[PDB]
């Protein structure tokens, strides 16, 4: 989430005074080079360096990543609502998310570096095998990175984070 | 004249060792007497031949009346031959009229008293420098103890008339009444011999007077003194009816016990512990083993682990009694240096009663006993010296005495990878054999032997020293003896069998100078010169 | 499945030789963890992240390696690396482990100063019993066969030499009229007969080797003889205990003076380790014998000496005896057993159970239960090894969530199980098949470290008719 290692250097910057969805690349600032869904859509050439998706209100989504002199960064799934990716499904206040790749072994869930869905105390979070349900989702409290990952294996080194930024 | 060489037991030697002493051979030191103890133990003494320390003194009286002369051949620390200090109230040193060599040391001698006023410039002879006299002719004990004025040429004391057969105590030597400047000297030259030839009438010294024959367990010396013991350079040996006191042949024999008989009775090898007793010793009377347990070092017995650098100790060995095993040698050593002197390893015992000279399991490029020449009873195993090469040359049989020894040189350095190697014995080496891969390690030589080295061939007529080969070997010349370049240049040894001489040629002897002054028949001096043709001429 | 091939699969080198240990993968893998199993003990982690050295291991070992290929070097092999060692990726599920490199003594004994006693007599009272102690790999008729003897209750007590070159035997006082000790140097045998034997005389007698700067430096395996119907040194602590890690020192006392006439003091220490040989650890009052650790540290002078082990570990448990041989009859101490206090902080341990024979088509759970650390914040594996080979992956869960995930090859047959209210881990095994025996071990994941650090002795699983 709020590291870079593992090639997610697409983060989301959450500083922004208006309801505008800016993403940031951490990479040896030369010149960057933005991709939504594989396709190039813009080249930053020095100057500015983040990249701006226009109001949260549009409901901006996509897999994006970046690139400086190095090779292209791993993707970041934007997913806002005011290979394979996470899928997102709204049900009045519930958020579910579904895992990508779900071998069928052990999946495991992170927020904002921070796990969640292990412990059965929790009533408004539930795992089940590759889908993660938040009930009673709270925009404030419970958006941000989602990342899931095997046992044994480290949530950096998944293939893209997901960001999710919902009003339910 | 007789001669002499606890607060109680300290009086009863002294009063034991001088009490009829009359000259005092070597220094007579009064010191540590208790408090009324002393008794005229020592009045007649006349002579001490050395320094008279009368130090740390209780007694009131220390006689010694009757010292005429106090030697000096020694001294108490430096220029010092009267030491009376510390000690005593009357020491009537009446008959002390000249102390030769030596000095007079007053100091701390609160009681002493009358003798400041001794004059001692009389007693002391030119060795002032160092006369700390510093603590009316009269040596205490009121009156007729008068110290006698005389001296403020063979006289010493005085003199009893103005003749050289009546005197006092004699300078140098008194043959038997005069008073001679030395000895009649031993040997006597003859112009007819044309050499030095023993007197008839000169006498050996003992002491302070000549005499023909030196009584009670005394040895003549070198210069012709009769010293009561051979110095450490000499050794004692009996010829005549007098022994002399022989210089000694390098190491002169002093045997040691080995490992196993003595104070090694119990020891294992030739251990750090064990070294340093066996320093500048020969024949040593018993076995000699260098176990490995020797340079490892042992714990159970204690004994630090021996430098290699301290076997040379060992160099001096020149015969054992018993073994010589040698199991372990330093490994940097390339020859067993350490008993390269051996000359006979009797074998009176053996290990596991089998070998006298055992050199098992070493790393030793050549055996390097250039010297072993006999090995009596035991047998000889060179075994394990996985380097060892010039090995199987040397004749087993030769050195060893009796018919049943035997050898087992096994396992050592093969004799083809010897040769292929280079390593051989040197060609100025006879087919007996050789102890190394150098030419003083040779059994025997083929032509010469110019002392260990065994040479191509005597300097018979080119070289430096020029040899005359004599009974296979080679003989340096005697320096006089010129080298000639037509045939050879001295017949052999001495300066008599010379053809040429480089000096002058005295008789059938040829000398650097001719003698002059030289002591001759008749008690008279012999001078002689030399002619054109280098003849010394008597005169 | 990223395989791994460790290289070579078995090595022998002598004591002293670098040893290389090369581990490939078939994909370009971002860790690589090397593992030292010892024959009979549980695999223990020696190196992580490719090139970090465990906690405890000798900087002799090193880990090298990026991509798919690293390599394991022993700078100066010992005998106590003899054991199996083993390269383990964790980049991805089932964790892959190499064949293992059966690592041995190329000479060994052929050269090792190895002395081997009689050892288990037992006799009755008033008789006599001979032990022997046949030297190898030294000139037998070289070292004296000095043997030591240390009765139940009591510290080592010296009973005599005898150097076998010669056969002069030196003897105690306790035993001068009893005891008679002969060299064989034809067979390179040193042995002791002792005679009458008393009730007091049941003891341990072990047979040394006086070494240069050392006594008692290779010491025989010890002959235990039950029979039933000097400057002392005592030392200051007995039965110390410290926690794993905690600095301890075991000080010692001298009856008189040991600086022995000679300069040098003899005194020393041993640490006999339970179930082995005293074998020395401070060759004179300082100096450490070669090829003991730099924790163990003695100090001391004059009458009393003090040994500082720096960092206690867990081979370090055992008895110091303390051994001062300046004195004619050489006498030891009484020495303390420093022991490891249990608990001594976080007791990471994994207890396994629940093994044994079974048939074939039946059931059987084992039990892995954790202390000494909190059970659900690190993964609990399951690895199991089959007689003659290498190291498998099971599976692994996780406490805090309950995530398990499971090898292919048992997926369909095992099952993992947790209990968090007893800190034990459960692997179900059903329909047991033949193929299924080995030995099942369960070890902790630290995600941290990236390697399983801590692993149970394991419980081995017969599947027999």
């Amino acid at each position: 989430m709020q590291s870079i290692k593992g090639n997610h250097l697409v983060k989301v910057y959450d500083y922004q005074e208006d309801g505008s969805v800016l993403l940031t690349c951490d990479a040896e600032a030369k010149n960057i080079t933005w991709f939504k869904d594989g396709k190039m859509i813009g080249f930053l050439t020095e100057d500015k360096k983040k990249w701006n998706l226009g109001s949260n209100a549009k409901d901006p989504r996509g897999m994006y990543q970046c690139k400086g002199s190095q090779n292209k960064s791993k993707p970041l799934q934007v997913y806002y609502r005011m290979q394979t990716p996470y899928k997102v499904s709204i049900s009045g206040t519930t958020v579910i998310l579904t895992c990508p790749q779900y071998p069928g072994s052990e999946i495991l869930w992170q927020h904002n570096d921070k796990n969640i869905g292990g412990d059965e105390d929790d009533k408004n979070i539930g795992s089940d095998e590759d889908h993660l349900s938040l009930k009673e989702f709270s925009e404030l409290e419970q958006s941000g990175y989602y990342v899931c990952y095997p046992r044994g294996s480290k949530p950096e080194d998944a293939n893209f984070y997901l960001y999710l930024r919902a009003r339910v | 004249k007789k001669v002499c060489q606890t607060f109680e037991d300290h009086f009863l030697s002294l009063q034991r060792m001088f009490n009829n002493c009359e000259v005092v051979l070597g220094n007579l030191e009064i010191t540590y007497v208790q408090r009324n103890y002393d008794l005229s133990f020592l009045k007649t003494i006349q002579e001490v031949a050395g320094y008279v320390l009368i130090a740390l003194n209780t007694v009131e009286r220390i006689p010694l009346e009757n010292l005429q002369i106090i030697r000096g051949n020694m001294y108490y620390e430096n220029s010092y031959a009267l030491a009376v200090l510390s000690n005593l109230k009357e020491l009537p040193m009446r008959n002390l009229q000249e102390i030769l060599h030596g000095a007079v040391r007053f100091s701390n001698n609160p009681a002493l008293c009358n003798v400041e006023s001794i004059q001692w410039r009389d007693i002391v002879s030119s060795d002032f420098l160092s006369n700390m006299s510093m603590d009316g002719s009269c040596w205490g004990a009121g009156e007729e103890n008068c110290q006698k004025l005389t001296k403020i040429n063979q006289c010493a004391a005085g003199c009893t008339g103005p003749r050289e057969s009546d005197c006092l105590v004699c300078r140098k030597f008194r043959d038997e009444a005069t008073c001679k400047d030395t000895c009649p000297p031993l040997m006597l030259y003859n112009p007819t011999t044309y050499q030095m030839d023993v007197n008839p009438e000169g006498k050996y010294s003992f002491g302070a007077t000549c005499v023909k024959k030196c009584p009670r367990n005394y040895v003549v010396t070198d210069h012709g003194s009769c010293v009561r013991a051979c110095g450490a350079d000499s050794y004692e040996m009996e010829e005549d009816g007098v022994r002399k006191c022989k210089k000694c042949e390098g190491p002169c024999r002093k045997v040691c016990n080995g490992i196993g008989i003595g104070e090694f009775k119990d020891s294992l090898s030739i251990n750090a512990t064990n070294i340093k007793h066996f320093k500048n010793c020969t024949s040593i009377s018993g076995d000699l083993h260098i176990l490995p347990v020797a340079f490892r070092g042992d714990s159970f017995t204690h004994t630090p682990p021996l430098d290699p650098q301290e076997l040379d100790i060992l160099k001096t060995v020149k015969e054992i009694t018993g073994f010589l095993l040698i199991q372990a040698w330093p490994e940097n050593r390339t020859d067993l240096h350490a008993f390269e002197n051996l000359e006979i390893i009797r074998g009176r015992t053996k290990q596991h009663g089998q070998f006298s000279l055992a050199v098992v399991s070493l790393n030793i490029t050549s055996l390097g006993l250039r010297s072993l020449k006999e090995i009596s009873d035991g047998d000889v195993i060179i075994s394990g010296n996985k380097n060892l090469c010039y090995a199987n040359t040397i004749n087993w049989k030769k050195l060893f005495g009796t018919s049943g020894q035997k050898t087992k040189i096994i396992s050592n350095r093969g004799e083809n990878s010897c040769k292929a190697t280079g390593q051989v014995c040197h060609a100025l080496c006879s087919p007996e054999g050789c102890w190394g891969p150098e030419p003083r390690d040779c059994v025997s030589c083929r032509n010469v032997s110019r002392g260990r080295e065994c040479v191509d061939k005597c300097n018979l007529l080119e070289g430096e020293p020029r040899e005359f080969v004599e009974n296979s070997e080679c003989i340096q010349c005697h320096p006089e003896c010129l080298p000639q370049a037509m045939n050879i240049t001295c017949t052999g040894r001495g300066p008599d069998n010379c053809i040429q001489c480089a000096h002058y040629i005295d008789g059938p002897h040829c000398v650097k100078t001719c003698p002059a002054g030289v002591m001759g028949e008749n008690n008279t001096l012999v001078w002689k010169y030399a002619d054109a043709g280098h003849v010394c001429h008597l005169c | 499945d990223i395989q791994m091939t460790q290289s070579p699969s078995s090595l022998s080198a002598s004591v002293g030789d670098r040893v290389t240990i090369t581990c490939s993968a078939s994909s370009s893998v971002s860790y690589m963890n090397w593992y030292q199993q010892t024959p009979g003990k549980a695999p223990k982690r020696w190196i992580y992240d490719t090139s970090k050295l465990a906690s405890g291991v000798p900087s002799r070992f090193s880990g090298s390696g990026s991509g798919t290929d690293y390599t394991f070097t022993i700078s100066s092999l010992q005998p106590e690396d003899i054991a199996t060692y083993y390269c383990q990726q964790w980049s991805s599920n089932p964790f892959t482990f190499g064949q293992g490199t059966k690592l041995q003594i190329t000479s060994g004994g052929g050269g090792q100063v190895q002395l081997v006693q009689s050892g288990a007599e037992v006799k009755k009272p008033g008789a006599s019993v001979k032990v022997s102690c046949k030297a190898s790999g030294y000139t037998f008729t070289s070292y004296w066969m000095h043997w030591v003897r240390q009765a139940p209750g009591q510290g080592l007590e010296w009973m005599g030499n005898i150097w076998p070159g010669s056969g002069g035997t030196n003897y105690a006082e306790k035993f001068k009229n009893r005891v008679t000790m002969t060299r064989d140097t034809s067979i390179s045998t040193a042995y002791m007969e002792l005679s009458r034997l008393r009730s007091d005389d049941t003891a341990v007698y072990y047979c040394a080797r006086s070494g240069g700067p050392y006594f008692f430096d290779y010491w025989g395996q010890g002959t235990l003889v039950t029979v039933s119907s000097d400057i002392v040194m005592t030392q200051s602590p007995l039965s110390l205990p410290v926690t794993p890690g905690e600095p301890a020192s075991i000080s010692c006392r001298s009856s008189q003076n040991i600086v022995h006439n000679n300069g040098i003091t003899y005194l020393e220490w041993y640490l006999q380790k339970p179930g082995q040989s005293p074998q020395l650890l401070i060759y004179k009052v300082s100096d450490r014998f070669s090829g003991v650790p730099d924790r163990f540290s003695g100090s001391g002078s004059g009458t009393d000496f003090t040994l500082k082990i720096s960092r206690v570990e867990a081979e370090d448990v055992g008895v110091y005896y303390c051994f001062q041989g300046s004195h004619i009859p050489p006498t030891f101490g009484q020495g303390t057993k420093v022991e490891i206090k249990s608990g001594g902080g976080g007791q990471v341990q994994l207890v396994q159970s629940g093994g044994g024979v079974v048939q074939p088509g039946r059931s059987l759970r084992l039990s892995c239960k954790a202390s000494g650390y909190t059970f659900t914040r690190y993964t609990m594996h399951w690895v199991r090894q089959a007689p003659g080979k290498g190291l498998e992956w099971i599976g692994y869960i996780n406490p805090s969530r309950g995530y398990t995930n499971y090898n292919q090859k048992v997926k369909d047959r095992f099952t993992i199980s947790r209990d968090n209210s007893k800190n034990t881990a459960f692997l179900q095994m059903d329909s047991l098949r033949p193929e299924d025996t080995g030995v099942y071990f369960c070890a902790r994941y630290y995600d941290d470290h990236y390697s399983l650090d801590y692993w149970g002795q394991g419980t081995p699983v017969t599947v027999s008719s």
